[PDB]
């Protein structure tokens, strides 16, 4: 009940001294419950009486437990915590089910009285001092300090987890084949031994634990499959997410939709094809939690399709490190992507989706590559290697785009799979000026104070046209000017702008955008048969540029 | 040896940098290497009372199949800059860029034979992660001078000097410069004579610590912004030319355009051909003259950071500029000759190496690539013992064009 393990040395933050909070006066029954509780703790070693010489104090309270007639002590460590050194993080990620090696057996052991079962650095105990006040604060209160890790102190999760790691260590050494996952105060222990030998190896591990201060349930009390953990339901040779129910409601509030999206997002790691775009749109311009939001027809369509997907129970498989890792991605439309990861078709380890918009304007080839980077990182985390990708895009489409684009890239080994919609490029700008095509010199302007703006073009065929724009920006007009030139031009066009900003957007060959303007230009660029887009410096007295320059 | 005390910049706490995900084979490698370093007392395991962390990686030694530990101390170095630069800085010789041949040697094994100030060791904490987070990270700190920390050479400085004295006295016309884990050794000897002198230097080093490539810096020349000479010229060609000279004019004093603009007069079609004038033909030659030269008025400011921009040109060619003040280029260049990330990675190390030789300083890179792609892949091709600072940018497509050819 108090581990013999050596303590972790602990310090207050370098400029600070221990807490000195005054104990509020408590009730007679509160005072009584505490003396009861503390006497029992004191006998077990958990705490000790100290003199009045100790300057430190932090407040204690008592509240009636679980509506029952039990009392729980409750120490308020906010002040000590603010003064205690920072610790290293327990875990920097949580394991995913899809990454677990299959095991013949796993049993769960929980540690009883976890924090109280571990010692606290001798030199730090004086800082955990509390005082049970006497009745009406007449007389000196009873002062104890902790000898073990307190509940609610800042250091206990971390010193506990490391103490256990130190304790598990030698047993790991002698049992390299045995798997032990430490989670909070649970141990998950798994082997490829047969029941008996496993039953044996367990009670032998329990025994190593007890030599070290750690009590664990015996066979009679060890829980059974499926194991419920971190929102997952983990059966012996398949896993899934814990049971998911999508409410039926006549109407949805902000808060209803948030919980819907949270569940769908969580279901999406094993139910393929989940979508939340149309539901997330409703959440925009976020209003009151209690507020009713009527569903769009698109959000209603989406909920309905998610509803079918979740209709019949799906499950995931565990990881066999000898087999290979394959990953497939499908376009689902409007920046939405979905993926499956399996080793043997089509039994998924896990699924996922990717929606992110990196930038204001993109094309499918950029999004696909981004999704691949995401899935690659995730694979490294979960399995420690990158998968073999199967992608909905031709080797030539991809080759064409990325050799020509200005940014570098490199996706791991992939191969094309014909799973429409396929990702393609919808237009390509030209390399060279077009002979026999009308050259538009376009330009734009916005008055910074009035915010009013003109846009228009001049032609080598003498043509000309300029329009007015209310409350715009210098950027907005320069795209307007390009759009004008596309509308009024034939199937082949040269265009000359002095907007690096418009050039950059168009050069990168976007097929989708947040700007309606840019989508209009895109519709145009696709309908065209040839467009060559060029840039000239402003106000340098360059040809047609100056003409349209003053016009606007 | 005697422990020299170390201090962080007042206020600044240590590095708390997160550990990037590693593949299985790199984790396995790190465990072997660290189990062996622990046995030899170079590192010790640490408890959760140590809140600090710096990233750690595995790379393949330059020309060699064998895993090597690379610790990313960029944060610590930044937080230590008072120590390794002002109290105990290594002076950088201006003569190094001058030599015909410079050889780089790894002398990192030197540092492990020296204790690190005990009040500092906690800041050198690092974490070996596990796959799928199934076991808590394995955690260590250093007991000796770590490789990659700029403090190590600053501290080992007087030991290095004692080691190099005989070789220096016997070979006065050789420059030796220490930077981080490397020794840069330049001479004007003929190449065989140069190599022979390196081996002798390895033997001196060998009697203390070392195991049982050549730059040719004075052959480094800038990549001039190049103005084509063409058969005929179109309107498009002229404008592209104007835009380009227009850009040079913001860097090189004396660049003139006026005569070329005159050629554009009117509002004419893009493909049309246009007659080449003497004023233009001359002005053109006058500019082309200036681009061959050092920028008049640009000078290295030791107090200021170096910056390196890199543009993907295509066909395996890359261009780059180094400046402290934007547009004021201390050096331009190109790198050439698979895989977009493998190449960028090679260009960054090459550009860093030259920076060390010329300035004694490393550049902050502006890299044309998605952060996550770079993070994932760079270590797969990295071979240096240092790591430059970087950030990620989308290359202005105009900048790319002006540095073609
Ligand atoms: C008395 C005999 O055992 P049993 O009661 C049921 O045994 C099981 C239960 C689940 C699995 C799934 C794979 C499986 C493999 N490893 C797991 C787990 C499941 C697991 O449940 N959790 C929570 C886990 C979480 C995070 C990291 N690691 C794990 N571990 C560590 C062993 C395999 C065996 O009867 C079986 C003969
Ligand atoms: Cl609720
Ligand atoms: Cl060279
Ligand atoms: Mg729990």
């Amino acid at each position: 009940p108090i581990s013999p393990i050596e303590t972790v040395p602990v310090k207050l933050k370098p400029g600070m001294d221990g807490p000195k909070v005054k104990q509020w006066p408590l009730t007679e029954e509160k005072i009584k419950a505490l003396v009861e509780i503390c006497t029992e703790m004191e006998k077990e070693g958990k705490i000790s009486k100290i003199g009045p010489e100790n300057p430190y104090n932090t407040p204690v309270f008592a509240i009636k437990k679980k509506d029952s007639t039990k009392w729980r002590k409750l120490v308020d460590f906010r002040e000590l915590n603010k003064r205690t050194q920072d610790f290293w993080e327990v875990q920097l990620g949580i394991p995913h089910p899809a990454g677990l090696k299959k095991k013949k057996s796993v049993t769960v052991l929980d540690v009883g009285d976890a924090y109280f079962s571990v010692p606290l650095d001798e030199d730090f105990r004086k800082y955990t001092a509390f005082t049970i006040p006497s009745i009406n604060n007449e007389t000196p209160g009873i002062r104890y300090q902790y000898n073990v890790l307190p509940q609610g102190w800042k250091g206990s999760p971390a010193i506990f987890q490391s103490s256990m790691t130190k304790i598990l260590e030698p047993f790991r050494k002698q049992n390299p084949d045995i798997v032990i996952y430490q989670y909070m105060d649970d141990l998950y222990v798994g082997s490829d031994l047969e029941i008996g030998q496993h039953r044996t190896k367990i009670e032998e591990l329990r025994q190593h634990l007890l030599r070290w201060g750690l009590t664990t349930p015996d066979k009679k009390h060890q829980k059974e499959p499926p194991f419920l953990w971190m929102g997952y339901e983990l059966h012996p040779d398949k896993w899934t997410v814990q049971p998911i129910v999508l409410p039926e409601k006549d109407s949805w509030t902000v808060n209803d939709i948030q919980k819907l999206v949270g569940k769908l997002n969580w279901a999406s790691q094993i139910y393929p094809g989940i979508k939340v775009r149309q539901l997330c749109k409703l959440l925009r311009g976020t209003k009151a939690l209690t507020e009713v939001i009527p569903l769009t027809e698109e959000a209603e369509l989406e909920l309905a399709e998610n509803r079918e997907i979740l209709k019949e129970p799906v499950h995931g498989v565990y990881y066999d490190p000898s087999k290979d890792l394959i990953a497939e991605i499908q376009k689902q439309g409007q920046g939405q992507w979905t993926y499956q990861i399996y080793q043997e078709p089509f039994k998924n380890l896990k699924t996922g989706k990717y929606a992110r918009m990196r930038g204001a304007h993109t094309n499918d080839v950029k999004q696909l590559t981004e999704a691949v980077q995401k899935i690659t990182t995730e694979s490294i985390v979960i399995w420690g290697k990158t998968p073999k990708f199967k992608l909905p895009i031709q080797k030539e489409t991809w080759e064409t785009w990325w050799t020509e684009y200005w940014q570098a890239t490199w996706i791991p080994e992939w191969e094309f799979v014909n799973t429409p919609p396929l990702v393609k490029l919808w237009y390509q700008l030209e390399k060279e000026p077009i002979v026999g095509a009308e050259t538009f010199y376009v330009d734009g302007a916005a008055n910074r104070e009035t915010k009013l703006g003109k846009a228009g073009y001049v032609t080598n065929r003498g043509r000309q046209k300029v329009v007015t724009l209310t409350d715009t920006t210098n950027q907005k007009t320069e795209l307007q000017a390009i759009y004008l030139a596309l509308q009024d031009s034939g199937l082949e066009v040269n265009i000359v702008t002095d907007s690096q900003y418009a050039l950059g957007i168009i050069q990168a060959q976007p097929d989708q955008s947040e700007s309606e303007l840019v989508n209009q230009i895109i519709e145009q660029l696709i309908k065209k048969e040839k467009v060559y887009l060029a840039w000239v410096p402003a106000h340098k007295g360059i040809g047609g540029n100056e003409q349209v320059d003053k016009l606007v | 040896i005697e422990t020299v005390p170390v201090k962080l910049k007042p206020g600044m706490d240590g590095p708390k940098v997160k550990q990037w995900p590693l593949t299985e084979e790199k984790i396995k490698a790190l465990v072997e290497i660290c189990t062996e370093m622990e046995k030899e007392g170079k590192i010790s395991k640490i408890g959760p009372e140590n809140p600090y962390n710096t990233p750690v990686f595995a790379i393949k030694k330059k020309d060699s199949t064998k895993w090597r530990k690379l610790v990313d101390f960029r944060e610590l170095n930044k937080r230590t800059q008072d120590f390794w630069e002002v109290q105990l800085g290594i002076p950088h010789p201006a003569g190094l860029k001058k030599k015909k041949s410079v050889t780089v040697l790894d002398v990192g094994d030197a540092y492990f034979s020296v204790p690190l100030d005990e009040d500092f060791r906690k800041y050198t904490a690092f974490t070996i992660p596990s796959i799928n987070n199934e076991t808590p990270g394995i955690r260590y700190q250093y007991n000796v001078l770590p490789q990659g920390w700029k403090g190590s050479p600053a501290i080992f400085q007087s030991s290095m000097t004692k080691i190099l004295e005989p070789f220096r006295k016997q070979n006065p016309d050789i420059v030796i410069y220490q930077y981080m884990d490397d020794l840069y050794v330049g001479s004007d000897l003929e190449i065989g004579q140069h190599r022979t002198k390196i081996e002798e230097l390895r033997q001196h080093l060998l009697r203390w610590g070392l195991t049982t490539y050549e730059l040719h810096p004075d052959k480094w020349t800038v990549q001039p912004i190049v103005l084509p000479e063409k058969d005929s010229w179109t309107v498009n060609d002229i404008q592209k030319l104007v835009g380009k000279l227009n850009w040079a004019s913001q860097i090189y004093p004396g660049i003139k355009v006026r005569q070329l603009c005159k050629l554009l007069r009117g509002t004419k079609a893009l493909t049309e051909v246009i007659p080449l004038t003497e004023e233009a033909e001359l002005e053109l030659a006058e500019n082309r003259e200036i681009l061959k030269e050092p920028v008049h008025g640009v000078y290295y400011d030791p107090s200021k950071d170096l910056i390196a921009e890199i543009q993907k040109q295509g066909q395996g060619q890359w261009t780059y500029q180094i400046y402290q003040e934007p547009f004021k280029n201390l050096k331009t260049g190109k790198y050439a000759r698979t895989n977009d990330v493998k190449q960028l990675t090679e260009a960054v190390q090459k550009i860093t190496t030259e920076s060390i030789v010329i300035w004694g300083k490393t550049p902050k890179f502006k890299l044309p690539i998605q952060k996550e792609t770079w993070e994932t892949w760079w270590t797969e091709y990295w071979q240096a013992t240092w790591i430059p600072e970087w950030e990620f940018v989308n290359t202005p497509p105009l900048v790319k064009l002006w540095y073609q050819l």
